[PDB]
């Protein structure tokens, strides 16, 4: 009892000690954000409004100096879960969405005693894209541009865990087949200015289940 | 371009 | 009324111990692991949409776990045994269904009641919507869907899960739904995955349904 | 005569809430009766996809407690006064067969008296279980709704009905549905494992398309 | 900058150094006026009928008045609706949670009166039948306190004409009258009066 | 370079803290605010004939100006710029006057500081407003308008104006089920006359046809 | 009458 | 004019 | 039953 | 897998 006792007071100290004793990136202190998707469904294709329906889990991941710690000082705690609202988490925006994003996952991330946040809500997407084709053998394509709201690529650079989407746990009995699937990351220059934009683009190809 | 762009269009 | 005065004093007394004068239980580790057990009651399958491929079900959901952290001696508060309390002013399981389409929505009021061995029970009833292909619902054979339950966050060393038995409750289940259940089960299955020790652990609930005639 | 009755209300309610830690709702050494009454508004939709009806009501809930009392003359002779249902308990009422969250239509303010009686009166569209089959017929549909608490046995919250009969004085004049008959009544189940009671409140409405 | 300074120390005055609402002793005055911008939907399948409005809301508290002297002629000032207490009335016959469409901000001058104007949108209870006809449809709803009698709350309007002139031109539906008449009932066991506003639109589809 | 880090991480903290914690009641006639709206129009979403509503995404580029906001970069360890949560500062109360639904907001709510004082906020958008969609079939199109504006505020309070009255179409789904024939955004002032100070409105017209 | 009337109903 | 404007009508 | 009952269930 | 399922993917 008395060292699971110890093992909670050092949890509970550990936590203490790295929020209530971070504003953002900035051009001078930059931080990398890591993209990954795991499809499950295509729930819904409306052709009358061009609006498409997608369930999956979003992966982020990232590295913050200010929640590093030595596990020595803390009971060799390596690892712990918190509420997201404890912590900063990325301003990662869907940019041709039509419904604000629903979110199916509780709002918990796994901190590591290196600074490394990883981050997963599962969520329900609607975004434009028109389905015609969708009952052919070439099937549909659509494509969402996700980013940061208000970082360029000098205070947030993006990246994908590898250009191909996770279709591992995409539902077997969806009414559409996934052709293919990836996310990749893409820099943006405008004529007037020197920073990059940095975009990573989900891009789906699909057809009505035969 | 720029100005379209939320994450840049601050700077027109 | 006087001697109801000084119960509610206890009550008030233990709460205060309780919440205020220890900030609250961060969670399971895998130095003290907690054991949480999962019970469904099933009350209607409201909804089976074949264009989408998705199904509605409302149910309530038996948790149930233990902390040390929430026992006490009744002897010391007045013979108090129980107490029921705000689900906010309390740690809850993650324990997340992992196919839903929607965010659930909650039927019921978020209240938990605490037993003096610091054993607490909690049944949210809510409204699912789940990935499910209702063919064959109108047939003899009828449909067959299934829907896995987990923590978000935490491995079976963290929370262990459990049912205490594989069979849902159908009791309460309504007798004029639009759907009748053949079966219903919630069976608790473990993974593991080749990096790495810890078990993972789900409860699958798979219902088998058709239209009623 | 006015910023002193002002001064002597605000001086009242400090003192029942400020002065005073939180009540921890009833127990069994101290039980508290609810009473609940329905006022029958409009059967909005019967969905016979879904077996799913929407029903607005009023649902009126009276209850009595010690904590609440005062004597009007410490209190410049204040008898009554209104608050914000947030400020008080309140009992955790819900219907048991609902499909969809119910839906608030009115402010949430009780009215306090001196005794101790609050009466809180909840406007509210709920969506419950019901197969609406022969609402097209003369003998129409009949469907049930039971109400009780979420957490509290009968030797802790007792429930009563402002009478049997649903007030319909209210109803919808102009409705798609017609109302045959509606009744509220206090039902009774006990448990082989335990003593007490569990009360519930049956509401049932028999009801017809509307010619 | 001279303004800027008044005002917060205004703001800080009047609301952090609570109002409990009226009282048979402390009574209140609370006028109504509709402006009606549309009329959106009428199902005939639930007797569902959404309305859009901006609801105008005027009342006067002592306790919200200040001297322009003592703030640098300030005579008036705008705040969030949140800061100060606001009146319970009520659409009797709703069928859905009332949306609001506009800023919750309140104008109040120094004499302390309050004017309050939620622009919503409004479900409420009204078989539509005849729409389709020369005639029209009919419908009425009732606004009122939740919690006081006219003894608290006096309820009035200053017209009883809706203000049209903000209608949408190509509604669905245009307007043949649109009423706000304050109604006083009395009860047997009981002195108080009880005042209602009913809202009275006929209505029919554009031609 | 990590100590330069922590001082950097330091001085937008402080810089932060100062302009909030260590000192806004919005606009008055002595102290008067110049607002500039701009819009990014994404997509016709629906058009729907039965109830004469349409169904809008766009980009709302707010921008405004506040001596409170300013510092000297040099005394904060050059910063010109930050972003922070719209909720910790003042923001106009600038609103359409035609929808019909609440608004649905589709993106964070974040504004963008400058060290002259300059803010700005660009939140997504889904409006339903009142449209009637006649002739959305046909090659002249349908017409509809949406006026915005203050909700409390008289232009001697907060003066509205736009860049151009041109909506910006460079972003528009190039799929929708509708296309756009025009766009503008125009700064429309009227007085009552009781009444010295004006009221001014930016109204949005768009003009649109059915995809072919 | 008074006891339907959420403005009076907690008289009787 | 002025009384069905949000912005003018606290003058009414 | 007892176990089904959400009032009564923590006592199973 | 490990990498697909939210309770083990932070070690990936
Ligand atoms: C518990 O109940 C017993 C039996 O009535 C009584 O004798 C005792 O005083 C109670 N204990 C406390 C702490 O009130």
């Amino acid at each position: 009892d008395d060292d699971k006792l110890h093992s909670q007071a050092n949890l509970m100290r550990l936590k203490s000690d790295l929020f209530n004793r971070y504003p953002g990136p900035t051009k001078d202190d930059p931080l990398t954000v890591t993209l990954g998707f795991t499809l499950q469904d295509i729930v819904k294709a409306d052709s009358s409004t061009n609006e498409v329906d997608l369930v999956y889990y979003e992966q982020q991941r990232w590295k913050l100096n200010s929640l590093m710690w030595d596990p020595n000082e803390y009971g060799n705690i390596t690892d712990f879960r918190t509420s997201a609202a404890d912590i900063w988490t990325p301003d990662i925006t869907a940019y041709s969405s039509t419904r604000p994003v629903q979110v199916l996952s509780p709002q918990i991330a796994v901190v590591t005693h290196d600074g490394s946040v990883m981050f997963i809500p599962a969520q329900r997407l609607s975004f434009m894209c028109d389905p015609t084709g969708v009952d052919s053998e070439e099937g549909a394509t659509c494509a969402v541009k996700f980013g940061s709201w208000v970082y360029s690529g000098f205070e947030i650079d993006l990246k994908t865990d590898t250009d191909q989407v996770d279709l591992s746990s995409y539902y077997a009995s969806s009414k559409y087949e996934i052709l293919s699937a990836t996310q990749t990351r893409q820099v943006q220059h405008y004529s007037c200015c020197p920073e990059p934009y940095i975009d990573v683009n989900l891009v789906v190809k699909f057809r009505e289940r035969r | 371009g720029c100005c379209s762009d939320p994450r840049c269009a601050w700077r027109c």
